[PDB]
C-alpha cells in the first residue's frame, strides 16, 4: 500500500485523561488503579486518599482507543487491546511495552481472563477469537520470538463483549447475533448456543464454574442463564435504554448495572422489587470495578464518556432518590478538542475544546500560540482573515482528541509560499521559496544520523520540540513504527527507520531533491482597455513590467494597471490567489490588461 | 559468480534488516551441508557480510505466527554473535587451498572495519603460522618445507598458501602496531625477525633445493619441486616488505634485505631459464619504495640508501613490479594487494608512481638486457592510457597533481617528451634505438588524446 507519516501536537506530560475511559483494572496488592483511555494513553493512579496527586505513569504505545485491560500474573502484566488492530503486553510496574501481537484483522473489541489458568483470550471485530497462554508471551524474547495460537470458530458476526469464568473452562461471546456463543476453552470444541435475546450484548458475566451467565443488552434488559440447564430463568428490565456495564458481588446474588439512561441501580436476583437506585452519573456509563477488599463492597468506581472518573461510595445495601449525591474521590480529567478549522494561511489552527475554550496553534513549529479564552469561536475565525490561497498539504483528525497532522504523498509538496509571506526572515536580504511539507519532513528527521552530510542539523529555519511521536503508518490501519522525534539517534530507532521509511520522504530528506514546480497557463487580452504560463507565486506586477516591456519598475506600476473580471487587481496579490478567489467562470483563467 | 553478485547486490544489503538475517539464515545452513563447494561459496558470502557491516543479524508451522518483540539491542549478545560466526571461520582452516586463500586476503579487511574482533583474529592467525614456523636456537630452514605439501593419488598439490599466510599477519601486525595502538604483539614480530634472521642465513642447500635437481612440469617430484620454490619466493618478496618498515633507517635492515633479495634473484634465476606468478608486495609499499629510491635526498637515508641504490638489479626488480601492478590495472580494475577494490586509493598511489617515473626519465637521459630508462618510459607509455580508460573524471587532478586548464598541463608533457624525441632523432642511424622512438611516438599518440 501507501506508507503516511503522522505527528500529534501535545504537550510533553497530559498527566490527566484528554478523553474518556473505557476501562478499569483495580491492583488490590498496591492500591493502583489503571485506566485505559480512549485518548489511546493507559494511566495509572494511586486510590491512597492520603496523596493529593494521584497520578503515577503514562503508558503512551497505543495509536487508537484503548478498548479492554485485563490485570494478569497476580498483577504484574496487563493487557490491553486497541482499536489499532493491535494487542500489546506490557510491563505494569515499569510501564512499558515488552510485545505486540498482530494478528488481528479489525478493532479488538473484548478482552477476558482465566484467573485458575492464567490464561487470556481475546477478540474482536474481526469476528476472530484467540487464546493465549499468558507465561509464553512472557517468556517472548528477541530470539526466542515464535508463538503459536489456538483459536475459535463459529463465530457469525463482529464481538463487541467476552467472558470467562475463573476456572477457564467455559467462554462465551456476545455479538450482533444477538445469541451468545459458548465454547470449550480447553478443547476448542463448539458447545450449545442458546438463543432468546433480542439485541447486541456488551456486558457478560459468569460464575466461578461456569454455570450461571448474566448477560447485558442494548434492548435495556437483563437476563440471567443457567447453563446447565441452557435456558433463561429470570429476565430484568430495569433500564429504560440500554444497558452497557454489568458488576457482581462475589456471592453472585446482587446485580449493579448502568448504561445509557445514567442511572445505576442495584438488585437483588432472588427478589427484584427490593432494588437501589445508587446514583445517577453525568454521562452514559461505561464500565465499573468494584474494589472487594470486603464482603459489603464498600465503592464503585465508573466510567463515563466523559473525562473525570468517579469513586462513589456504598454505605450499605439493607437501606427515586439517590443513596449518594457526590462521589467520595475524584480522578480530574481534561477537555477533548473536538472542532477544528484550517485558516487561509495553510499554517495557523483555530481549535474549540469540550470546554468551550478557543485555541491557536502553529502547524509548522508544532506548538500552542495562545489561548483565547471564551471569545465566539466564529467570530473568531471572521475576524482572522487573510486574502492568500495555499494548496492544501496536510489533514487533521481528532479522533484521539488531541491534534494530529498527516502527510501523504498524492498532496505533502503542494504548497510552496516565499519565505516573506512567513515568518521567516531574509538575513540574506532576499527570501527564495520554501516547500513547507519538505520542510517539515526535514525536521521530524532532524536526529536521524542518515540526513546528515558533510555538520548541518535540520532545516536552518525551525526545530519542533523534541517530544513531538512520529508515527508511520499504512493508508488505512496497520502502524508500522512509532518513535519520539528526539529519540532518532538511537541505534534501534535508526535501524528500524531504515527499514520503514518510504522512499518518497527519502527522496526529499535525504537526497535533498527540490519537488517539482507548478505553472499555471492564463490568457492575456485587451478588454480591460496571448497565452502565457508562469509559476503560480507570481506576483501581478511581473506581469506588469512584461507588458510594459512587450508594448513599449516604479514607471511601469505607475502606468500600468492590471484587471481581472473587471476588477481591479492588487499589484502585490499572486496569480494562485486571484484564481482561487475572483475567477468565477470556467476554463483557463483570463485576465485583461490596459494602459494608463 | 557468487561472490560478483553479492559485491554487486551488497547495497541494498547496507540499509535493511530482514534482508541480512534471511542472508545469514542461507549461509548458516550451506556451511552444515556436506555437501562440498558450497563451504567455498559460505566463506565468501561470510567475509563479505562481515567485512563492511560493524552491527549485523537481527535485534516455520503453520500454527505459528512471528510477534514483534521491542527489546532494545544488546550489544554484548551481537559481540558474541560476530565472535562466534567468526571462530567458525577459524575452525574452517582445514579445507582446500582456494578457502585458505579467500579467507587469508579477506582477514586484513575483517580487521580493519570492525575493531572489536582485534583480539581473537591475531589468535588466529599467530595459533595457526606456528604449525610450520620451528622456533629453536638454530635449525637452518626455519620455515618448514614441506609441512605444506599434500601427497594423495600422486596428484600433488599445495593446500596451506604459506606466503599469502605471512603476507596477511605482515599487514595485520602492521595496522595494528601504527594505528590502533592508541604481549602477543610482542612475541609476533620477535617470530618474523627469528624468521628473517633465520631465512637469509639459508644455505638453499637446507631447503634441499640448491641445485637445479628435478624442476620438471611432468615428473612427481618435480611438480612438487616447482611449487615448492614459489612459496620461498613469495616469502621473500612479503620479507623485504616487512623489513623494510620494521625500523625507520638503518644500514643493518638493509644489508637485511639487500642479501634476501639476492637470495631471491638467484632463485628466480634458476627457475626462469629452465622453463610467471604476480608479486606481492603493496601497491602502497611499492610507491614508498620507488619514491623513496629516487626521488627523495635527506642526508640522513644517504649512507643506508647507498647499500641499496648499488644494486643495479634491484632498481630493475622495482620498476617491474611497479609495470606488473600497472599492468594488471590495465587488464581489470583491480590491483593484487590490499585497497584492490578501492578506487581512489589506486588513483592516488598512481599519481606519485607517474610523479616520480616521470622525474627519473626526464632528469637523467645521459648515455640512452634493457636500461631503467626504456622501462620507466614503458611504464609511462602504459599508464597514461590506463589513466584514460579508467579514470576519466579526474584527469584535471591528475594533472593538477603533476610536479590553468588542462591543455596547457598537457601541451607542456608533450613539450617535454617532443624534447628528447628530437634529440634522440638527430642521430645518425648506427642502430638507433628505434624501440624508444616508437613508443615515445605512442605516448603522443595517447597524450595528444586529450
Amino acid at each position: 500500500r501507501k506508507v503516511q507519516v503522522s505527528y500529534v501536537i501535545r504537550d510533553e506530560v497530559e498527566k490527566y485523561n484528554r478523553n474518556g475511559v473505557n476501562a478499569l483494572q483495580l491492583d488490590p496488592a498496591l492500591n493502583r488503579l489503571f485506566t485505559a483511555g480512549r485518548d489511546s494513553i493507559i494511566r495509572i493512579w494511586s486510590v491512597n486518599q492520603h496523596k493529593q496527586d494521584p497520578y503515577i505513569a503514562s503508558m503512551e504505545h497505543h495509536t487508537d482507543w484503548v478498548n479492554d485491560i485485563v490485570l494478569c500474573c497476580n498483577g504484574k502484566t496487563l493487557i490491553s487491546a486497541s482499536s489499532d488492530t493491535t494487542v500489546k503486553v506490557w510491563n505494569a510496574h515499569k510501564g512499558f511495552c515488552m510485545s505486540t501481537l498482530r494478528t488481528h484483522k479489525d478493532y479488538v473489541k473484548a478482552l477476558a481472563y482465566a484467573k485458575d489458568k492464567e490464561l487470556v483470550a481475546s477478540a474482536g471485530l474481526d469476528r476472530q477469537i484467540f487464546l493465549w497462554d499468558v507465561n509464553t508471551l512472557t517468556a517472548l524474547t528477541a530470539s526466542n520470538n515464535t508463538v503459536t495460537t489456538s483459536s475459535l470458530s463459529g463465530n457469525k458476526d463482529s464481538i463487541y463483549s467476552l467472558a470467562m469464568n475463573q476456572l477457564g473452562t467455559i467462554i462465551v461471546s456476545g455479538s450482533t447475533e444477538k445469541v451468545l456463543r459458548v465454547w470449550d476453552p480447553r478443547t476448542c470444541a463448539k458447545l450449545m448456543k442458546l438463543k432468546g435475546h433480542t439485541d447486541n450484548v456488551k456486558a457478560l458475566l459468569l460464575n466461578r464454574d461456569g454455570t450461571q451467565c448474566l448477560s447485558g443488552s442494548s434492548d435495556g434488559t437483563i437476563r440471567l442463564w443457567s447453563l446447565g440447564q441452557q435456558r433463561c430463568i429470570a429476565t430484568y428490565r430495569v433500564h429504560d435504554e440500554g444497558v452497557w456495564a454489568l458488576q457482581v458481588n462475589d456471592a453472585f446474588t446482587h446485580v449493579y448495572s448502568g448504561g445509557r439512561d445514567r442511572k445505576i441501580y442495584c438488585t437483588d436476583l432472588r427478589n427484584p422489587d427490593i432494588r437501589v437506585l445508587i446514583c445517577e452519573e453525568k454521562a452514559p456509563v461505561l464500565k465499573m470495578e468494584l474494589d472487594r477488599s470486603a464482603d459489603p463492597p464498600p465503592a464503585i468506581w465508573v466510567a463515563t464518556t466523559k473525562s473525570t472518573v468517579n469513586k462513589w461510595t456504598l454505605k450499605g445495601i439493607h437501606n427515586i432518590t439517590p443513596l449518594c449525591t457526590q462521589p467520595d474521590q475524584v480522578i480530574k480529567g481534561g477537555a477533548s478538542i473536538i472542532q477544528c478549522h484550517i485558516l487561509n494561511d495553510k499554517r495557523h489552527i483555530l481549535t474549540k475544546d469540550t470546554n468551550n475554550n478557543v485555541a491557536y496553534w502553529d502547524v509548522l513549529k508544532a506548538c500552542k500560540v495562545e489561548d483565547l479564552g471564551k471569545v465566539d469561536f466564529e467570530d473568531e475565525i471572521k475576524k482572522r482573515f487573510k486574502m492568500v490561497y495555499v494548496p492544501n498539504w496536510f489533514s487533521v483528525d481528532l479522533k484521539t482528541g488531541m491534534l494530529t497532522i498527516t502527510l501523504d504523498e498524492s498532496d505533502c509538496f503542494a504548497a510552496w509560499v516565499s519565505a516573506k509571506d512567513a515568518g521567516f526572515s531574509s538575513p540574506d536580504g532576499s527570501d527564495p521559496k520554501l516547500n513547507l511539507g519538505g520542510l517539515l519532513l526535514q525536521a521530524l528527521l532532524e536526529y536521524w544520523p542518515r540526513t546528515h552530510v558533510n555538520v548541518q542539523k535540520g532545516n536552518g529555519y525551525f526545530q519542533v520540540p523534541p517530544h513531538t511521536p512520529v508515527i508511520f503508518g499504512e493508508a488505512g490501519g496497520r502502524t508500522l513504527f512509532r518513535l519520539l522525534c528526539r529519540d532518532s539517534g538511537g541505534e534501534t530507532e535508526s535501524m528500524l527507520l531504515n527499514e520503514t521509511v518510504p522512499q518518497w520522504v527519502i527522496d526529499i530528506t535525504v537526497d535533498k531533491n527540490m519537488p517539482k514546480f507548478n505553472k499555471i497557463p492564463f490568457y492575456l487580452q485587451p478588454h480591460a482597455s496571448d497565452r502565457l504560463s508562469a509559476s503560480d507565486m507570481l506576483q501581478v506586477r511581473k506581469v506588469m513590467e512584461h507588458v510594459y516591456e512587450k508594448i513599449i519598475a516604479v514607471l511601469a506600476e505607475e502606468k500600468i494597471e492590471l484587471l481581472c473580471q473587471d476588477q481591479v487587481l492588487d499589484p502585490n496579490m499572486d496569480l494562485r490567489t486571484v484564481k482561487h478567489f475572483i475567477w468565477k467562470s470556467g476554463g483557463d483563467l483570463t485576465l485583461h490588461y490596459r494602459q494608463k | 559468480t557468487v561472490q560478483r553478485l553479492l559485491k554487486a547486490v551488497q547495497p541494498l544489503l547496507k540499509v535493511s534488516m530482514s534482508m541480512r538475517d534471511c542472508l545469514i539464515l542461507v549461509l548458516r545452513k550451506a556451511m552444515f551441508a556436506n555437501q562440498l563447494d558450497a563451504r567455498k561459496s559460505a566463506v565468501a558470502g561470510f567475509l563479505l557480510l562481515l567485512k563492511n557491516f560493524k552491527v549485523l543479524g537481527s535485534l516455520l508451522s503453520v500454527s505459528q505466527v512471528h510477534v514483534d518483540v521491542h527489546s532494545h539491542y544488546n550489544s554484548v549478545a551481537n559481540e558474541t554473535f560476530c565472535l562466534e560466526i567468526m571462530d567458525s571461520l577459524r575452525r574452517c582452516l582445514s579445507q582446500q587451498a582456494d578457502v585458505r586463500l579467500m579467507l587469508y586476503e579477506g582477514f586484513y579487511d575483517v580487521l580493519r572495519r570492525n575493531s572489536q574482533l582485534a583480539n581473537s583474529v591475531m589468535q588466529t592467525l599467530l595459533s595457526q603460522l606456528k604449525q610450520f614456523y620451528e622456533p629453536k636456537p638454530d635449525l637452518l630452514p626455519p620455515l618448514k618445507l614441506e609441512a605444506c605439501i599434500l601427497t594423495q593419488g600422486d596428484k600433488i598439490s599445495l593446500q596451506e598458501p604459506l606466503d599469502y599466510l605471512l603476507c596477511c599477519i605482515q599487514h595485520c601486525l602492521a595496522w595494528y602496531k601504527n594505528t590502533v595502538i592508541p604481549a602477543f604483539y610482542e612475541d609476533l614480530d620477535d617470530i618474523l625477525e627469528s624468521i628473517t634472521n633465520r631465512m637469509i642465513k639459508s644455505e638453499l642447500e637446507d631447503f634441499e633445493l640448491d641445485k637445479s635437481a628435478d624442476f620438471s612440469q611432468s615428473t612427481s617430484i618435480g611438480i612438487k619441486n616447482n611449487i615448492c620454490a614459489f612459496l620461498v619466493m613469495g616469502v621473500c618478496e612479503v620479507l623485504i616488505e616487512y623489513n623494510f618498515s620494521i625500523s625507520s633507517f638503518s644500514k643493518n635492515r638493509f644489508e637485511d634485505i639487500l642479501s634476501l633479495f639476492m637470495c631471491y634473484k638467484k632463485l628466480s634465476d634458476i627457475l626462469n631459464e629452465k622453463a610467471t606468478s604476480d608479486s606481492l608486495l603493496s601497491m602502497k609499499f611499492v610507491s614508498s619504495l620507488l619514491t623513496a629510491l629516487f626521488r627523495d635526498s635527506i642526508q640522513s637515508h644517504q649512507e643506508s640508501l647507498s647499500v641499496l641504490r648499488s644494486s643495479n638489479e634491484f632498481m630493475r626488480y622495482a620498476v617491474n613490479v611497479a609495470l606488473q601492478k600497472v599492468q594488471q590495472l590495465k587488464e581489470t580494475g583491480h590491483v593484487s594487494g590490499p585497497d584492490g577494490q578501492n578506487p581512489e586509493k589506486i588513483f592516488q598511489n598512481l599519481c606519485d608512481i607517474t610523479r616520480v617515473l616521470l622525474w627519473r626519465y626526464t632528469s637523467i637521459p645521459t648515455s640512452v638486457g634493457k636500461s631503467i630508462s626504456l622501462l620507466c618510459l614503458e611504464g609511462l607509455q602504459k599508464i597514461f592510457s590506463a589513466v584514460q580508460q579508467f579514470y576519466q573524471p579526474k584527469i584535471q587532478q591528475f594533472l593538477r597533481a603533476l610536479d590553468v586548464s588542462v591543455t596547457q598541463r598537457t601541451a607542456f608533457q608533450i613539450r617535454q617528451f617532443q624534447r628528447s624525441l628530437l634529440n634522440l632523432l638527430s642521430s645518425q642511424e648506427e642502430d638507433f634505438n628505434s624501440k624508444e622512438a616508437l613508443l615515445l611516438v605512442t605516448v603522443l599518440t595517447s597524450l595528444s588524446k586529450l
